[PDB]
């Protein structure tokens, strides 16, 4: 449903 | 601290170009 | 947000999106207040009897959007938290009295056309615009009925007057929240719903032109149910405690 975010905002 | 920024509430797409939204006048309107 | 339309670009800079990491999902709106701070209800955080106990490291704030679904490049911001403020007599096991939370972003975002902080209300603004009848703004991407929007939502709602919102709940109702939406006599409908929590109730003041977050979306039964109405944590009357923790902690 929701678009991936760049992996920067996730580690 | 305090009343806040001296920006606060004011939209750039809105206020400060001196428009109005589609529904706003409903809310003014109301007062 | 029941029986609303889609919302203008740029229309509530303020507008926060509670996003979780894991699964990736919307959690709750909130609210922009300064460059660090922004306005959630503590129930989207906290809520014991449903197992919800989010800290920092399990979410993320998502400025500046418009669309539900899409990772908005050059527009949308993404801040982490460094701390979660939950008022000390939030109550969740009776009536959820004091739904009011702060959260401090680790750095400060940049303003933009599409991201501006909302005043707090002072008295002046309180005692003019905190009235039966007047008309609030409440904005949103949950439900839409009792489903999902692909864009921000927005809903023009009256505050109602103490006695109705009594009468309408068996839920204990305190001074620290008021009540807004349509009788069943006047025929026009709307309401905020499941996702639209933690999410601003605006006010634009006739005097400055201002938009003033009067309310935080927090409790109704279902959503826009005859003889219903949402409830909202009083912004105003909390305001102290807003004021003591952002003077505190930078
Ligand atoms: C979801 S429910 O229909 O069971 N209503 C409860 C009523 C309640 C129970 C216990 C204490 C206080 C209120 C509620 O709103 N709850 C249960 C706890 C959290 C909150 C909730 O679901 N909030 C989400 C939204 C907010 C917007 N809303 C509205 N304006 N109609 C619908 C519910």
């Amino acid at each position: 449903d929701f678009e991936e975010i760049p992996e920067e905002y996730l580690q | 601290f305090g009343s806040g920024e001296a920006d606060c509430g004011l939209r750039p797409l809105f206020e400060k170009k001196s428009l109005e939204d589609k529904t706003e006048r409903e809310l003014l309107e109301s007062y | 947000i029941v029986e609303g339309s889609d919302a203008e670009i740029g229309m509530s800079p303020w507008q926060v999106m509670l996003f979780r990491k894991s699964p990736q999902e919307l959690l709750c709106g909130a609210s922009l207040i300064s460059d660090r701070w922004v306005l959630t209800a503590a129930h989207c955080l906290l809520y014991p009897p449903w197992d919800k106990n989010f800290t920092e490291n399990d979410l993320l704030v998502r400025i500046g959007k418009h669309s539900r679904t899409r990772y908005e490049r050059n527009i949308e911001k993404i801040s982490m938290l460094e701390k979660i403020y939950i008022h000390p007599r939030y109550n969740w096991r009776e009536n959820l009295d004091r739904d009011i939370a702060l959260m401090k972003l680790k750095k400060p975002v940049a303003f933009s056309d599409y991201i501006h902080p909302v005043c707090l209300p002072d008295r002046e603004t309180a005692a003019s615009l905190l009235q039966a009848g007047y008309k609030g703004r409440v904005t949103g991407w949950g439900n839409l009925k009792e489903g999902q929007p692909s864009v921000l939502q927005v809903v023009n709602l009256p505050i109602v007057e103490r006695p109705v919102c009594k009468d309408s709940t068996r839920i204990r109702i305190t001074d620290n929240m008021f009540c807004a939406g349509y009788k069943p006599d006047e025929g026009k409908r709307g309401d905020a719903c499941e996702g639209d929590s933690g999410g601003p109730f605006v006010m634009k003041s006739p005097f400055n032109n201002r938009w003033y977050q009067m309310g935080i979306v927090s409790w109704g039964e279902g959503c826009d149910r005859d003889g219903k109405y949402g409830f909202y944590t009083h912004v105003f009357r909390l305001k102290k405690w807003i004021q003591k923790v952002i003077d505190q902690f930078g």
